[PDB]
């Protein structure tokens, strides 16, 4: 688990899957591990720079609507970074 | 750029601790920006000199508070 960063193995399982072929019939054992995906990384690269992305979009409300430049600068800014954090 | 080159983990790493920190510097900037610019435009005079004061203000205290901060943050990952 410490050389798997990313993920949790959460759970384990022992199974089998003997099938049935063309060439006849094969005896066969199915090992199979849970993987989740740690959180922590998407909550920090991907979330919060999101919230703080929409957030920023709004304190163009409190800018008088007479200075329109200041209120597209913010918007369009905050909507490109938005476009390059997804990509 | 940073985070690119690092695998995801499960943990807060103290280079998340600095960009985070400087990011809210200048988020803060931009919040102060609207506040001054608000109380700004309304009519009375009482707000207006106002304005002025919180930038005063906003001049030194985040050098300041940023100075801090670099304190703070060097003492805790520098060890
Ligand atoms: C607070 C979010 C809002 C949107 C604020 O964002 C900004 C400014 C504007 C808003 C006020 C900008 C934002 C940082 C925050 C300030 C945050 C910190 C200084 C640190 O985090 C805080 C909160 C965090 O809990 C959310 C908390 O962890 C606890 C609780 C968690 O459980 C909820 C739990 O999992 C965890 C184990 O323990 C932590 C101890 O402390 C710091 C860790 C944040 C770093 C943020 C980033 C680092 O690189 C990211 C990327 O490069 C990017 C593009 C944007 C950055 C960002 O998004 O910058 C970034 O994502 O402020
Ligand atoms: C160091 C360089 C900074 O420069 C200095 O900054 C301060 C504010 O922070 C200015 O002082 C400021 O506040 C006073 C308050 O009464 C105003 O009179 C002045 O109009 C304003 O500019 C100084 O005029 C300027 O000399
Ligand atoms: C792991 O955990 C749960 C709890 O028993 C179970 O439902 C799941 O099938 C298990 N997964 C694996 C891959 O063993
Ligand atoms: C009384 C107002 C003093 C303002 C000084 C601002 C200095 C900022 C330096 C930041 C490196
Ligand atoms: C660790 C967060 C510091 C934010 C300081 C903001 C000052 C305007
Ligand atoms: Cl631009």
């Amino acid at each position: 688990s410490s050389s798997l960063p990313s993920f949790q193995l959460t759970n384990t399982s022992t199974t089998y899957c003997t099938s049935v072929t063309n060439t006849g019939i094969y005896s066969c054992l199915r090992t199979t591990i849970q993987l989740k995906r740690e959180f922590s990384f998407y909550l920090l690269q991907l979330y919060i720079p999101s919230c703080m992305l929409v957030i920023v979009s709004w304190v163009s409300f409190w800018f008088d609507r007479t200075a329109i430049p200041a209120r597209v600068t913010l918007g369009v800014t905050t909507l490109l970074t938005m476009t390059a954090q997804s990509a | 750029g940073i985070n690119s080159q690092l695998p995801p983990v499960s943990y807060i790493k103290a280079i998340d601790v600095w960009i985070g920190a400087c990011m809210t510097f200048i988020f803060c900037a931009l919040l102060e920006f609207a506040l001054v610019n608000h109380i700004a435009n309304a009519g009375t005079t009482e707000w207006n000199d106002i304005s002025k004061r919180v930038d005063l203000i906003s001049r030194a205290l985040f050098p300041v508070l940023f100075f801090v901060f670099n304190i703070l943050y060097w003492s805790r990952f520098g060890h």
